[PDB]
């Protein structure tokens, strides 16, 4: 009924409202057809991160300290935080939001096959002398 | 290790005021419910008052129910608790514990020392020490305030046969008695004598026995 | 408000005895019981939480089971650490309360008391007042009767008896009755009379004085 | 259409901005306050009397095991509107450290998740809390770990 | 003796497609009924209202293994007002010669519109125990 | 509300298992019979469950505890699952699990729904604010 | 009763019986003459149906507990469950009415058997005075 950017008005099914702004929520619809809709910008510590017609803002997820993680951007009232890993690390995905920070992988007796990157851990081969176990270079002595 | 210390008890008037104090010191005291125990003297435990963990929250008894107020300094690691209003019935000695909480069940792990209080309008005032094979003398002890007294029969030299009884409270003014036990042989060849002492008021007071 | 009640009142027992005290519960409060021992002097330790569960520390000779307002606390095997007052708290409700206390006693052998009555002494019939004082030292058990004759009338006005706790050599109590009355009413009569009623005989040990001799 | 329902019903989340504590709120997306049901001072209030489902959850969350054994609990309490008088209702307890993390080895995360609920009966004028021990351990990194809510029956 | 009208939905795990976590509604003691649809594996309210979401899984093992391992039990909305997932309820539990156990049931009370989508997920399906009926399940009650 | 609806408790009397007591709501309709629940008409129903098992130190053997719900239909006289969990508890410290059950089902008149475990000498059958078992019809 | 064996009581007419669905069947659509057949079909694959019935649905394929040791003894058909047990010199252990668990048999070495192990029963076993069994095996104190 309501084209893109406009949603359906509760109360009767003929209105169509204007959506929210990201960083902003409903604070009332729209009274006409062609009005303006009340929104209003997401308080402290909350956000809206895309176009809605949501009464409330969602809560800034955090940086899990646990997982050695860092925030990269702070949250913005149209912007969840970012969080991240530091120099020389690389992301371990233990579900689909869940990951782990672990220190790049140097390639000891051995050296740097592919480069260490975001979300895989530094490929390596080993010198001679030695076998390659789990992207490690073990001796055979 | 875990160790709480309660401070601030002493003698105050009816109708006057006190603060109660707990040092904690061991364990995370911002994790633990806290919570008042006193118990009269000769008398069983009575709850007082309980407080939760970030002091929101307070629980009294009803005999206190606008009379105290517990307080809770979690940076300070301190219980504190403030008695106004004071009555007779609150003479207790004061305990602070921790009130913890495990699968659908609380109780009270660590207690303090524990800390003295008692109301009374008396005035300070001195003692009046008054004085078969086996004799028993005794003498007795009437009219001090306030607790306690130290009587010792013969600085000591006696000890086995000396029952010293517990004190009674009449009209704001407590009393007490003891007993010697000496073979018949002894005395009055020894003159046994009693040795009382007031440390609150600074009195003391050698008393042998001699027959009327 | 719940009540607590604790029974008995006081227990004598000896060591590596079986030893059971209870406490019956006003309304259900649950799993929400903790029991506790006081040591003479000291303040209390946490004995059991859970109703059922050995605190932290606790010696395994303890144990507690639970009925729907009936709870329980059993010492397997004695020790002589374990003597002082129990006590049973309730958590679930405000006000928490209290259990009234049992008492654990040394037991010992039956004995007679040793009865000293003293007329009033010299220094104190000069300050206005009197006050005689009867002893009984070193009995068992606790449980004893006093009564005063002022000239064989039973006097129960003015009595001021405090009792001991038992003793640590002997384990045997002590009571100290004293009777102050007037100076111008401890004159006016002659004889007064102590009586000490007690389990170990049947009659009861009678010590006078009269004013007379 | 269909008839609404009149069910006392409520559910708040954790305050992830507010450290150190257990806050409650009902002014962010997916948190609920309806038919009577309000969240004054940290607490729920009941207002009409009858039976009760009460759940919640706490996430708790560490890094490695230190030696001191850290004992994790999580109460939920009411308090009625005359007398101020106490009631406890549920209490959990978990210790999530069976040993020390020893030293060399990597200090590897735990996640241990306490979930206290039940059916009980309450007053109108009830004001039911939740409260944990440590908040050092709390878990508020995203949305949905930390809830506290009532259904009447 | 008039039937009711509430939406309703109550869906089971498929215990022939290890793997994942694919719910199933043709089978008995399954359940969908006045208005509610099971798409993209997602369950979509047809009215708006008070509802009650719940959904169960039960996680085994046989005995806890060297490498560390993670649970994670996950309901989400993806809503008309907001069409982005955001989690409802969520749990993250370490499990760790003999088999263990680890249920989790997710329930709560929740706000709806007509159109949204809710999605019950894991992070490993390696550890479902699809062994009986009545285990694993997903559903939305109306009120 | 004329919908008919249930809430049993366990019986503290009756130790040694899981016997449910309706006195301790069951009106309208829904009868316990032979520790079972009764349907007493078709429809929508909402049923749930919470037990709490405790025990105290974890013994040599192992543990293992099961609450289930089952449902013997007059469609089908078999009893069959609706909700169940199994827990394992043991890996001189007391330990405490509940179990949780709920979910929605279309009934029909005459079905007979239990509620049953594996290990009564767990149970802590006097906490009925976790050990309950009803329906309500929608 | 009010209608015959075999058959089950039509929902809409109270006057009317329908015959019930076979194993291996569910009910599609109920009779719709006092003497015509009723519309049950095959279950698919993955489900089954063990007994007479008039259900509209088939029930879900049971499966093997792998942590329990257990191997199937029979696939899942149409009418019949999966059907799952232990191998040879083992027994099994119910944990609960329906859940058990496979244990090798006891060998009785140093002892005396006293009874052979059986399908839902281990070895019984009695040890030489001076060693006993802590778990049903003879050892040495
Ligand atoms: O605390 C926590 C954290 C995580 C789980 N948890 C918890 C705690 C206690 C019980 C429980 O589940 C058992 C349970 N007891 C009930 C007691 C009463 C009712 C009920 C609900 C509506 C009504 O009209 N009448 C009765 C439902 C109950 N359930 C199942 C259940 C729980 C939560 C949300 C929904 C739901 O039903 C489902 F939609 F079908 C779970
Ligand atoms: C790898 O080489 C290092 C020298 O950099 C040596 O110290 C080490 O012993 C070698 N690896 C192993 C497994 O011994």
């Amino acid at each position: 009924v309501c084209p893109q950017g406009k949603y359906i008005h509760p109360q009767d099914n003929s209105i169509c409202c204007t959506k929210c702004h990201k960083g902003t929520y409903l604070y009332n619809d729209c009274p006409g057809p062609g009005q303006d809709t009340d929104c209003r910008e997401c308080e402290s510590g909350s956000f809206t991160a895309s176009e809605n017609h949501l009464r409330h803002c969602l809560s800034c997820s955090k940086c899990r300290k646990e997982m050695g993680q860092v925030e990269i951007s702070s949250c913005t009232v149209d912007r969840d935080t970012v969080c991240g890993c530091r120099k020389n690390q690389y992301r371990h995905y233990w579900s689909e939001n869940l990951f782990q920070c672990f220190n790049c992988s140097l390639c000891l007796n051995g050296t740097v096959h592919l480069s260490c990157q975001e979300k895989q851990n530094t490929v390596c081969t080993c010198h001679a002398g030695f076998f390659l176990r789990e992207n490690e270079c073990v001796s055979s002595s | 290790d875990v160790q709480l210390v309660e401070s601030g008890g002493g003698l105050v008037q009816p109708g006057r005021s006190l603060k109660l104090s707990c040092a904690a010191s061991g364990f995370t005291f911002s994790a633990y419910y806290m919570a008042w125990v006193r118990q009269a003297p000769t008398k069983g435990l009575e709850w007082v008052a309980s407080i939760n963990y970030d002091g929101a929250n307070t629980f009294y008894r009803d005999s206190v129910k606008g009379r105290f107020t517990v307080s809770r300094d979690n940076a300070r690691s301190s219980l504190y608790l403030q008695m106004d209003s004071l009555r007779s019935e609150d003479t207790a000695t004061y305990y602070c514990t921790t009130e913890a909480y495990g699968y659908n069940s609380n109780w009270f792990g660590y207690w303090g020392q524990g800390t003295l209080v008692t109301v009374s309008s008396a005035k300070t005032t001195p003692p009046s020490v008054y004085p078969n094979s086996m004799v028993t003398l005794g003498c007795l002890v009437k009219g001090y305030f306030p607790e306690p007294v130290t009587v010792t029969w013969n600085s000591g030299s006696l000890s086995s046969g000396v029952h010293t009884f517990p004190a009674v409270l009449q009209s704001d003014l407590y009393t007490l008695s003891s007993s010697v036990t000496v073979p018949s042989s002894t005395w009055p060849s020894e003159t046994v004598t009693c040795n009382v002492a007031h440390p609150a008021s600074s009195t003391k007071v050698d008393k042998k026995i001699v027959p009327r | 408000d719940i009540q607590m009640t604790q029974s008995p009142a006081s227990l004598p027992a000896s060591p590596e005895e079986i030893v059971t005290i209870t406490c019956q519960a006003s309304q259900d409060i649950g799993n929400w019981l903790s029991w506790y021992q006081q040591k003479p002097g000291k303040s209390p330790q946490l004995l059991i939480y859970g109703a059922t569960s050995l605190a932290d520390g606790v010696p395994s000779r303890f144990s507690a089971s639970r009925s729907g307002t009936q709870y329980s606390l059993k010492i397997s095997r004695l020790q002589v650490e374990d003597f002082g007052i129990f006590y049973c708290l309730q958590g679930q409700s405000t006000p928490y309360t209290f259990g009234a206390g049992t008492k654990l006693e040394l037991k010992r052998t039956d004995a007679a008391p040793t009865v000293s009555i003293f007329p009033p002494s010299s220094e104190q019939l000069t300050s206005g007042g009197a006050s005689v004082v009867c002893f009984l030292n070193n009995f068992y058990p606790k449980d004893i009767n006093v009564k005063w004759k002022i000239d064989g009338s039973e006097r129960q006005n003015g009595v001021l008896n405090s009792w001991t706790d038992q003793d640590s050599k002997d384990s045997t109590y002590s009571m100290s009755s004293t009777l102050t009355l007037t100076k111008d009413e401890y004159e006016r009569h002659n004889s007064y009379t102590c009586e000490a009623t007690h389990k170990t005989s049947t009659s009861p040990i009678v010590k006078s004085f009269n004013r007379n001799e | 259409s269909r008839t609404p329902s009149d069910k006392p019903v409520a559910h708040v989340v954790a305050n992830p901005q507010a450290e150190g504590q257990l806050q409650w709120l009902n002014r962010r997306a997916n948190a609920l306050l309806a038919n009577g049901v309000e969240l004054r001072d940290n607490q729920l209030v009941v207002p009409s009397e009858g039976l009760y489902l009460i759940y919640s959850q706490v996430l708790f969350k560490g890094q490695g095991c230190p030696s001191t054994h850290v004992l994790l609990t999580h109460t939920i309490s009411r308090i009625a509107v005359s007398y101020q008088t106490k009631v406890n209702l549920l209490s959990a307890i978990k210790s999530p450290c069976q040993r020390e993390t020893p030293e060399g080895a990597e200090a590897k995360p735990w996640y241990e998740p306490i979930y206290l609920g039940g059916v009980f009966q309450l007053e109108k004028g009830d004001r039911l809390s939740a409260e944990i021990n440590r908040p050092d351990y709390l878990d508020f990194a995203e949305s949905g770990q930390v809830y506290f809510g009532i259904i009447a029956l």
